């Protein structure tokens, strides 16, 4: 377990957390007890922006796109209820937490797209 | 003295001033691409290659 000495600087405090190969496992869920998610965090890798047809009204595809705003896009420290329904399965409810991110890709040409990538009231 | 439509031939028997202005004649060129590629560059719209390529 590191300290925030340890991350300061490295670009590790924009990355979520990871498991080992070996979790491969199972989580009983319990239809009588309360859950919640203590901590959710979203770490993007890809941003893909659908490029504005040039009029053939054709497939448009999603782009790849360059960061300019550096590490500063990930959403964490998210926390809320988890439902669990009467057909057995759950609902995420988000509460609160850093869950959105201004971020700027640039498109091959220059252009720059800013987003506000978000879960808010997931 | 020379007429303005001779002024060149004082190149003549002077190989390293026609060198010189060989040399010239060639970095005018070649800052002409040069220039003209960076115009290009500047107003060129690479969005469709279908409807409007370069040539349009
Ligand atoms: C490749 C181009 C080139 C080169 C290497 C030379 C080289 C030479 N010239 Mg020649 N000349 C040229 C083109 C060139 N000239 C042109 C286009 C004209 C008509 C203006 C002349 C008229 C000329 C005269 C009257 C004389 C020479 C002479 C000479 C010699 C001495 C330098 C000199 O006095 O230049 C003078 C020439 C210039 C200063 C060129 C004019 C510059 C023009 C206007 C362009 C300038 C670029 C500008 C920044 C861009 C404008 C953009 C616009 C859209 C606003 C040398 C052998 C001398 C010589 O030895 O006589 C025996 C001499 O008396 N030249
Ligand atoms: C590689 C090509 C080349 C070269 C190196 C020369 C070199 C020469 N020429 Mg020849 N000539 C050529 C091709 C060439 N010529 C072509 C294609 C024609 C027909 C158009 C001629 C017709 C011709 C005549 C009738 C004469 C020469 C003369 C001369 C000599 C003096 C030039 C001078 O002082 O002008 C000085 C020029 C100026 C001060 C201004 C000229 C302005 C021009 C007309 C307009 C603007 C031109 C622009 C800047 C150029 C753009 C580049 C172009 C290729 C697109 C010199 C040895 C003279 C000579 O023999 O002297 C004894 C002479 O009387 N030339
Ligand atoms: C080693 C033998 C050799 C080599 C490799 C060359 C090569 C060249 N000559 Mg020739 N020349 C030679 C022997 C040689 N020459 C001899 C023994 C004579 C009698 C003195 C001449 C008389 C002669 C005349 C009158 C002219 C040439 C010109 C040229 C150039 C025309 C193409 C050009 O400008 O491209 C564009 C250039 C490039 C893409 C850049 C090339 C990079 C250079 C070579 C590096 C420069 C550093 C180098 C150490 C110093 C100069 C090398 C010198 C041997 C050429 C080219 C560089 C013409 C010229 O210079 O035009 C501007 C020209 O007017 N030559
Ligand atoms: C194969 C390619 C090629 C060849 C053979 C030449 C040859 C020549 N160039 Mg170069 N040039 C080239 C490519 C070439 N050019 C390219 C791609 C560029 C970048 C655009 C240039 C830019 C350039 C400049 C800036 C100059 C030259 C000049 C010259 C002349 C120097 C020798 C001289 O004293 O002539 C004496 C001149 C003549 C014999 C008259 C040539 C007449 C041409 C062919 C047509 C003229 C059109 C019209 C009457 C005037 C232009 C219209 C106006 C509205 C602008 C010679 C005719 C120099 C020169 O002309 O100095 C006086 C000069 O200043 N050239
Ligand atoms: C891109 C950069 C470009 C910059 C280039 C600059 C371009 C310079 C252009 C120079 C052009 C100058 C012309 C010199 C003009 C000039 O000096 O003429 C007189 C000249 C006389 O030369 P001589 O051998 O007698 O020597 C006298 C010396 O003092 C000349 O230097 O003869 C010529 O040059 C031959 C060309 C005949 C031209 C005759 C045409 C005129 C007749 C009238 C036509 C119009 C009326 C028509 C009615 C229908
Ligand atoms: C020095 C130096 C430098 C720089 C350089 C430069 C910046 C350049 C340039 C340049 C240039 C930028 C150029 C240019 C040019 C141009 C030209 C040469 C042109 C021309 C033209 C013409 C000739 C035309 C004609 C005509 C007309 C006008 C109209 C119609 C018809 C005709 C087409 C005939 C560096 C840093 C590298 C380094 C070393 C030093
Ligand atoms: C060593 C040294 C030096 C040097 C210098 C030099 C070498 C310079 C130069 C220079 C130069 C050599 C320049 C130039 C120029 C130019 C020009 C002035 C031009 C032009 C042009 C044009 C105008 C164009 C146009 C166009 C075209 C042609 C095509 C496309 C379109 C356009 C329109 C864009 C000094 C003193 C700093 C000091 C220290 C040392």
């Amino acid at each position: 377990t590191l300290t925030y000495d340890d991350i300061v600087g490295t670009g590790l405090a924009n990355k979520c957390p990871t498991l080992d190969d070996t979790a491969r496992g199972a989580y009983p869920i319990d239809s009588s007890q309360t859950y919640r998610i203590a901590r959710l965090c979203l770490q993007p890798t890809t941003f893909l922006v659908k490029e504005e047809p040039k009029n053939k009204r054709q497939e448009a595809e999603f782009v790849p796109t360059k960061l300019v705003t550096r590490e500063t896009t990930s959403l964490d420290q998210i926390q809320g209820e988890l439902k669990v329904n009467s057909d057995g399965s759950l609902t995420f409810v988000e509460e609160d937490g850093i869950d959105f991110q201004p971020v700027t890709v640039q498109m091959a040409g220059g252009e720059r797209i800013p987003l506000l990538f978000t879960v808010k009231n997931l | 003295g020379l007429p303005w439509y001779r002024v060149h031939t004082v190149l003549i028997n002077d190989p390293g001033r026609l060198i010189a202005a060989h040399l010239m004649h060639t970095a005018l060129v070649a800052g002409w691409a040069g220039s003209m590629a960076l115009y290009e560059l500047a107003t060129f719209d690479p969005s469709d290659p279908v409807l409007n390529p370069m040539w349009r």
